């Protein structure tokens, strides 16, 4: 393990993790407001 | 974050901190063992987590009952053990030396020479040295019979710690004593067959030892004979309490009251035993207790009963008196007799003891020690144990040899010899092989420098050096005088040791040092929170 | 001669208090070894105030990238001298104190000295030096002045593989001609930047351009007051306090 | 989320390979500094017990250690097994793994798995080679017995007790003798008691029980015909179990005389079968030694399961079930029966002639009480050892020539395969290779250019050669008399590149607290 | 309950305990600088609770940059600063000998010898053995003037740690370097007339030192001279910023914007003065800073202007291009000169930097020193800091003497020769005087042994030995060679090592045993809570 640098508070994610926990965090803002264009779309 | 493992809560002292952690507790076990050699020494009083004293000079003492973590430490406090066990000396000889021949070796580290080629070195020496001590011989094997002087080899081996100043009372008291259960220890019967009592009087030099066990016992009925005259005696172990056949019996009555004749049957079931004994031939002696009844029937028979002898004593109570611990009475008596002595009953210290006056064969026999102080006594069992081991032993095996040193040296003599021919044989190892004398040498330093003050006498450096320049000549002559502080021969001065003592305290330390140099590493796993505390 | 007596090693903590370092060292020009070359990906980086980063730089995202060991540390510091000297090659100078204190690993590990290895390699570090010369000659290229088909191919690859990958043409030429202009019919010479690249967050790369003249950060006047930009104009580089007379 | 609750780790791939193989090098290093005589032992401290162990064994060096690494206890397995199945080099059997698989690591920059294929398949024509480099006979028990000494040597060396080692490589070739092949080493005890010295370990053609006869008896015994009852010398009663009530008062007036009676024809029973001495698995009672003693017929009382068979297996007379149901014909053939005085308790004697054979290799060593058993477990090494040319003829010598033919074999085939597989191959060779290398580390020669060194050497003999320990020349195994068993030193190549597949194959791994 | 005080918090490690705490801990700081001296030995890496980085050989810098609490340890440690300061080398030798040679007393108490008696010793010893020191002689006050072997010494002395591999062309740029600024540490003028800037690029090995000093400095104005030919300069200290008169001064309008002709006297008053620089005779070089105005003035008066010169730059001014540092030019030029070389400016790794290209009377220079890491000019700089200390200061006491361990065995034969007459004058006392040898023998051993690794030349037994049989004839000849692993000459060798230099590393250590061994007891009274954490 490690010993790699640094810790306690200092991390990173590798690879796919993070091009996932990425993808995560943008449909995360994205998918709230996909409601709300179009006509059809409401109010919050 | 690593783990790096291994695992938590375990260390690896490795490498050199291995060695480190090695050699540099070994010679702690040193500081601690050192006061005891040499007659001008002192002991050490041990305290401990449930509130209790001692006070007593021995080693296998100050390193069993000490509190160690170092595994070298505990290691040697193990081989302190293996003495005392197999002699009754040497164990602190066997530390001393074998702590200061490992200090040698986290030296020779200071010049880089392998360990590995350092236990080649020891070894030569170590054998080389043990060869010349071989050599030395002087056995009384051989009339003249009396070999009083090894006798009194003992007590110069006993010389210090508190009972060596007295005398000299003790070799004889010692020597006699062996040699009534001298020929005892020989057929692997052990020392078991002396026993001691403490019943503290007077001072540690008033203690004496009186022919004829004694015994604290009865002669627990007022009708019974205070003293018994030339009578003779029967070493018994059958039951008298239980008085129950060995088998699952359960008497039942079916009739109303048929008890009042089964409860009088087995209440006289035991009087027919009880009557073969009246059989023979007076007093009886018995392992399991005698119940009040049967008891107060000899009592009454005339036959003085003592019960509650424990199994030591039994079996020491055939060794005088020549008997036999026999039970079964059903044949009596085949092979079957019990000889005597007067067994007139003496109190000492305000305490009731029955021993015999007058007795046969004695092949054992009880020491009293009285002194000053519980303490005191303490130390002396432990005193008369050492030098009574000794002397045990040494009627095992005939071989005497020189004390104060002069044994050592003769060693260190014949070991730098060849030693200073170990160099060319082959060059580095050489070098642990002349160390390995430096030890034995040393632990005579030791003996009288750091131990042996006064009478002012101590110097490390003339001393040890007077007997190499005047030792190398007087092969196994020339020891030390320590109380003088001078040179002088050991033969004509009575200061003899064991062969087999003097041979095991570099047998141990030898083969000690050697699978401790083997030490790489070394790992522990927590047991206990923390515990810096 | 050597025979079987001599003679052990006083200490070993030496030993392996030398293998250590060179992972602890070995591990950081291996996690960062992914952005090099036209094929490699960035990162991002939460500064311990709370900025963020994501760069291809490798001796700014090793400087980012909080580190303990100190000889790792060491690491960040001869990939930051790489950028002072040449300004390039920041990441590949790393990747090779890895390879290098990796396979130095392997040499102490069959008996031979650290400080063997030490001038060993530093002798063979002068050969390199040498040898990309014998390279370059001679076959190859050693152009420069008069030529920017090489110039803008130089940054062309260095602008190649970047985020500025798509948007480089305009990029590539612009640095070389914002650079060949300061030493041009001068020679050549050591250089420092006078350049002066501000950046407005507005817009994406391509909206960046070279500007015939100067750029100021500072905005104008505003109607603080009445602005730009006086027609014709004649500029001032007015110094000192404007107040009313106070000594 | 959920998985099944966290506190859960997960590692998986680059990282997952280091830590793995940098993981079990980390055992390795430490491992290694126990070969040959210029070797090492390590001490061993337990938690509980607060008792410590000192010895040289790979097994138990790793036994006895709490590693957290599944990696490394992975390796602790390893060494626990070799000792098993074989008994000796298990100290090294990890060392070629952490190196083979820390040449993998390097390797793997390049798929893994893959690599396990090589290992597999390149380690398996060195294995091949190694079979052809082997020196079968003889078979005739003249030639035998020279062997196993030299192979009880090669092992006893590097071993606190390899002062004496030709003390110890006869107490192993002899027990091992005994038995014919492949017999169980279940039968041959090796009791220990702390006795002054080193060397005063001899080897026993009998038994030597702890207990002592009972009474004051004889402490010897002439043309010993022992007898080996079972039942205890007490007044019999169903295991179902009754109860006997005294219905009449009459009934205990003979009842009594039942007592006496239903045991002396314990004592009628003995002298009839001839018997001289006696012992038995349950006690007896105090009612019983008094009668023997006066016969003269020798007490001993208790003893333990597997010691009633060895005082019989020793003298083929059959375990008797119950007093006065042994027949005369069944007594044991004993040469003598000894008490030795032994400082504290003294145990027992049963001398054998054959012997018989029932070996007890009792070994003492005053010296230190915890060398006894650091050196009675090594004295085990060599007996395993003396056992496996028994049962497999085959042998082949040490000293690095093992790797050596096999990396200078496996070489050439790296060479030719022009195959990234191939690639493999050659760190097969380079793994074993390292054994030899980190053999010189120890004795004190420089390594490098001493494989180097012991490479032409195989090319101009071949395979026969190695480095010298100690003794001058770098002269060849066979005939400095270095050399170990054959199939042994399969297993263990074998069984390394094993673990190094597996623990190469895991990629990805997920620890829970 | 007692107290018995004392007070709490507070212990008295005493006696023996003391002697332990005390002896127990100077070797310790033994196992910590045994790396530094020898050639073939190796640096280390410091850190601190500020998470930074030190990885240099120095011993000042691995002693006075670590934490210790064994007064003995933090003594030595002091002792190992006295060196730094008053020498450039041989702190690292005054701890190895302080230490070892403390070692050997601890020693000496294994036979018996009262402290006091080993002072007594150690001193004789100690100056018996500077004597043959002040013996050897050799020095090159005279013609041949240029001692460049001398020179060559003092690489030989900076040899090892980082430096010492390159060259070779350390010594030739020290050299230079101090003979310009020889004369000038002569004076009482320190080395700070020698500057060394961080313009890291390349390696340790393409760094070098330009002749006429380089500043970082301008040039803060475009219409200024890029770079002034033969120009010459003025070195001046005078307010540029402030333009206030001294005095209490509060200029009060009782007027409506009187001011107005206030706010342009001063400001016109700064013009007065700027006309005298105006007028002569061309460059301005002033320590406080030139405000935007004054310093514009210039610019337009083809007056290339220079603040912000730091005071030890405005000193090294004055030293390269021979000018006066004089502010008040009412008077000019009474005694007031500043001479030049052409100052061309050039930038040094993307860094601008002025530097003189022509100059005169150089008694001061800079000295680039560029890299690979930060770390690594950290340590350079100590490494010329070391070895342009011990030049300049050979420089002022021309007594050489040969290097290598030559110096310290031809100290240790003519010490043990004293001594082995030590004894008989008077005896006990000589062990002390012969143990005192075996130090100076020891810091030999320590540096081919224990530092001198490799090349595989590493043996501490049979290099010292080769040494006292080929070293007492040799006398100040027959040093080592810890490249080869042979005894050489190092005369024939370039192993020239400064008197004053190894003289003291006898001189501190001899001093420093010495009130050591007079420490009975040491005692502490704590000061934070615990803190055993
Ligand atoms: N056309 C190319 N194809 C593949 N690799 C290239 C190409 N051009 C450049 N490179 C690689 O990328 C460069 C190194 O860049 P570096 O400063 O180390 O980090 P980065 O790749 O992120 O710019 C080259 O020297 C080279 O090895
Ligand atoms: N006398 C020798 N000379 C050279 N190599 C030897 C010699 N003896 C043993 N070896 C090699 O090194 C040994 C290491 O000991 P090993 O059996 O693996 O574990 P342990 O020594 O702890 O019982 C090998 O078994 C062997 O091939
Ligand atoms: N070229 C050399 N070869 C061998 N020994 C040398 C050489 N130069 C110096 N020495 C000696 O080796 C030792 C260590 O170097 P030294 O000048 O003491 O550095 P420092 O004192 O700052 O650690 C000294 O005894 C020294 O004079
Ligand atoms: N009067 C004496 N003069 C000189 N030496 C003596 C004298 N008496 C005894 N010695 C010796 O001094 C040594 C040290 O005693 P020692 O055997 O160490 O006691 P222990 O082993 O129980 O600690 C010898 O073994 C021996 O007893
Ligand atoms: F120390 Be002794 F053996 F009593
Ligand atoms: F490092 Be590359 F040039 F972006
Ligand atoms: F392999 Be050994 F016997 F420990
Ligand atoms: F310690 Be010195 F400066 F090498």
């Amino acid at each position: 393990s490690r010993s790699d640098t640094l810790f306690l508070g200092g991390e990173k994610i590798s690879g796919d993790d993070i091009r996932n926990q990425n993808v995560l965090a943008t449909m995360a803002v994205a998918n709230v407001v996909k409601s709300s264009l179009g006509p059809v779309g409401l109010d919050k | 974050m690593s783990l790096q493992l291994l695992n938590p809560k375990a260390e690896s002292l490795r490498r050199d901190a291995a060695l480190k952690v090695n050699v540099t507790s070994a010679e702690g076990l040193q500081s601690v063992l050192e006061t005891n050699l040499g007659p001008k020494g002192t002991l050490k009083m041990l305290v401990d987590g449930a509130g209790n004293i001692k006070l007593t000079k021995d080693g296998k003492v100050l390193l069993t009952e000490m509190q160690i973590q170092s595994p070298t430490a505990v290691l040697i406090a193990r081989a302190a053990a293996a003495q005392d066990e197999i002699t009754g000396d040497g164990t602190t000889t066997v530390v001393c030396l074998v702590g200061e021949l490992l200090r040698q070796a986290h030296r020779f580290i200071q010049e880089g020479v392998h360990p590995r080629i350092i236990t080649d070195g020891f070894e030569i020496a170590r054998k080389e040295s043990m060869k010349f001590l071989d050599e030395f011989k002087i056995s009384k094997t051989n009339l003249s019979n009396d070999r009083e002087f090894l006798l009194q080899v003992a007590r110069s081996s006993l010389l210090t710690k508190v009972d060596a100043d007295l005398t000299e009372v003790l070799t004889p008291i010692v020597t006699d004593a062996v040699l009534s259960v001298y020929d005892a220890q020989a057929d692997n019967l052990d020392l078991h067959m002396v026993e001691i009592m403490q019943m503290q009087h007077l001072s540690p030099k008033d203690t004496t030892f009186i022919k004829g066990l004694v015994l604290d016992h009865g002669g627990r009925h007022p009708d019974m004979p205070t003293r018994v005259k030339n009578a003779y005696v029967l070493i018994l172990n059958v039951s008298l309490e239980y008085e129950k056949t060995e088998v699952n019996s359960g008497f039942f009555y079916s009739s109303a009251d048929q008890r009042d004749k089964l409860a009088a049957s087995e209440r006289k079931f035991v009087d027919a035993k009880l009557k073969k004994i009246i059989d023979l031939k007076f007093v009886i002696i018995n392992q399991k207790g005698i119940d009040p009844m049967s008891l107060d029937v000899f009592a009454k028979h005339n036959i003085l009963a003592l019960r509650r002898a424990k199994r030591r004593n039994m079996e020491r109570l055939q060794l005088v008196t020549g008997g036999e611990a026999q039970n079964s009475v059903e044949d009596l008596s085949p092979q079957i007799l019990g000889f005597s002595g007067l067994v007139y009953q003496e109190t000492i210290g305000e305490e009731k003891f029955t021993y015999v006056t007058e007795n046969t064969d004695p092949k054992s026999c009880t020491i009293l020690i009285k002194g000053s102080t519980h303490y005191a006594l303490a130390q002396t069992k432990d005193a008369v144990r050492d030098g009574l081991r000794a002397v045990a032993n040494v009627l095992k095996d005939k071989n005497i040899i020189p004390g104060a040193g002069a044994f050592y040296i003769a060693l260190s003599r014949y070991l730098r010899s060849a030693n200073m021919n170990k160099l060319g044989a082959k060059g580095k190892t050489k070098t642990g092989i002349e160390a390995f004398a430096e030890a034995l040498l040393v632990i005579p330093k030791t003996l009288v420098k750091n131990s042996g003050f006064d009478p002012l006498d101590v110097l490390a450096m003339v001393e040890d050096e007077l007997d190499d320049a005047q030792d190398s000549d007087e092969t196994r002559y020339v020891g030390v005088d320590l109380n003088i502080g001078d040179s002088c021969d050991p033969t004509i001065e009575g200061i003899w040791d064991s062969y087999r003592v003097l041979r095991n305290a570099i047998t141990g330390a030898t083969g000690i040092a050697s699978n401790l140099l083997l030490c790489d590493e070394l790992l522990r796993a927590g047991r206990s929170t923390l515990k810096e505390t | 001669i050597i025979v079987k007596d001599q003679g052990n090693k006083k200490r070993q903590h030496g030993l392996e208090a030398k293998k250590s370092h060179i992972l602890a060292a070995r591990s950081v020009a291996s996690i960062i070894k992914t952005s090099l070359g036209p094929r490699g990906l960035d990162k991002i980086l939460i500064s311990p105030d709370g900025e963020i980063t994501i760069t291809n730089d490798g001796a700014t995202i090793l400087s980012q990238m909080e580190l303990d060991n100190e000889i790792a540390k060491l690491l960040v510091q001869l990939s930051k001298s790489q950028d002072d000297e040449i300004g390039d090659g920041t990441t590949g100078v790393v990747v090779l104190a890895s390879a290098l204190l990796d396979q130095a690993l392997e040499l102490i590990q069959k008996g031979i000295h650290p400080i063997k290895i030490a001038n060993g390699f530093d002798e063979a570090a002068k050969l390199a030096i040498s040898k990309l010369e014998e390279t370059c000659d001679d076959i190859s290229a050693s152009n420069d002045e008069l030529f920017r088909d090489f110039l803008l191919r130089a940054a062309k690859t260095s602008l190649g593989s970047k985020i500025v990958s798509k948007d480089h043409d305009r990029f590539a030429e612009m640095a070389v001609e914002a650079v060949i202009n300061v030493m041009d019919k001068d020679r050549k010479d050591v250089d420092f930047d006078l350049i002066k690249m501000q950046g407005r967050v507005g817009g994406s790369i391509s909206d960046s351009k070279l500007i015939n003249g100067v750029i100021l950060d500072k905005d104008f006047s505003h109607p603080q007051m009445p602005k730009e930009g006086s027609d014709g104009v004649k500029l001032a580089i007015l110094t000192c306090p404007f107040e009313p007379p106070k000594p | 989320v959920q998985i099944f609750g966290d506190q859960v780790t997960e590692e998986r791939a680059e990282n997952a390979r280091l830590s793995a193989f940098v993981g079990a090098i980390a055992v390795g290093d430490l491992v290694k500094s126990t070969l040959g005589p210029k070797g090492m032992d390590k001490l061993l401290q337990s938690a509980s017990s607060n008792t410590c162990m000192v010895t040289n064994d790979g097994a138990t060096i790793l036994k006895s250690i709490p590693l957290d690494n599944p990696a490394a206890k992975v390796l602790v397995n390893i060494s626990k097994v070799q000792d098993d199945e074989v008994g000796d080099g298990t100290t090294s059997v990890t060392v070629l793994s952490a190196e083979l698989l820390r040449e993998a690591e390097k390797l793997i920059d390049i798929h893994p798995q893959t690599i396990i294929e090589g290992y597999r398949l390149a380690s398996a024509a060195a294995l091949d080679a190694l079979t052809k480099a082997a020196v079968d006979n003889s078979h005739d028990k003249t030639m035998f017995r020279e062997d196993l000494i030299h192979i009880a040597k090669t092992t006893l060396s590097s071993k606190i007790l390899s002062q004496d080692k030709d003390h110890f490589a006869e107490l192993a070739t002899n027990a091992i003798l005994r038995l014919k092949g492949s017999t169980n080493l279940e039968h041959i005890q090796i009791i220990k008691i702390l006795g002054g010295k080193l060397s005063d370990s001899f080897l026993d053609e009998g038994f030597i029980l702890a207990k002592k006869f009972g009474n004051n008896q004889p402490k010897r015994i002439e043309n010993a015909k022992i007898l080996i009852a079972n039942t205890t010398l007490d007044t019999d009663k169903v295991k179902i179990f009754g109860t006997k009530f005294k219905v009449d008062s009459t009934a205990k007036l003979a009842q009594l005389e039942k007592a006496e009676r239903e045991k002396m024809k314990n004592k009628i029973a003995k002298i009839s079968k001839f018997g001289i001495n006696t012992f038995i698995n349950r006690q007896l009672i105090y009612d019983y030694p008094e009668q023997l003693f006066t016969d003269l017929g020798i007490n001993s009382i208790e003893h333990a399961d597997f010691e009633g068979v060895e005082r019989l297996a020793l003298v083929t007379g059959g375990e008797v079930v119950s007093t006065f149901d042994e027949p005369s014909k069944c007594k044991l053939g004993e040469c003598d029966v000894i008490e030795e005085i032994m400082l504290g308790e003294q145990p027992f004697l049963k001398f054998s002639g054959c012997k018989a054979g029932e070996a007890c290799t009792i070994v003492l060593r005053g010296a230190t009480d915890q060398t006894l058993d650091e050196a009675e477990r090594s004295l085990h090494d060599a007996l395993s050892v003396l056992s496996q040319t028994t049962k497999e003829t085959r042998t082949v010598l040490g000293g690095g020539c093992a790797e050596m033919v096999m990396s200078k074999a496996v070489d050439t085939e790296a060479q030719n395969i022009d195959g990234k597989k191939s690639l493999a191959v050659e760190a097969f060779a380079r793994a074993l290779r390292q054994l030899p290398t980190i053999l010189a580390d120890n004795a004190g020669f420089d390594s490098s250019e001493l494989v180097s060194k012991l490479r032409s050497s195989i090319y101009n003999g071949i395979s026969t050669s190695g480095l010298d320990l100690n003794n001058g020349t770098i002269a060849d195994m066979r005939q400095l008399g270095i050399v170990e068993s054959y199939k042994l030193k399969r297993a263990v190549v074998s069984s390394a590149s094993e673990a190094a597949e597996v623990l190469l194959r895991v990629d990805n791994i997920i620890r829970a607290r």
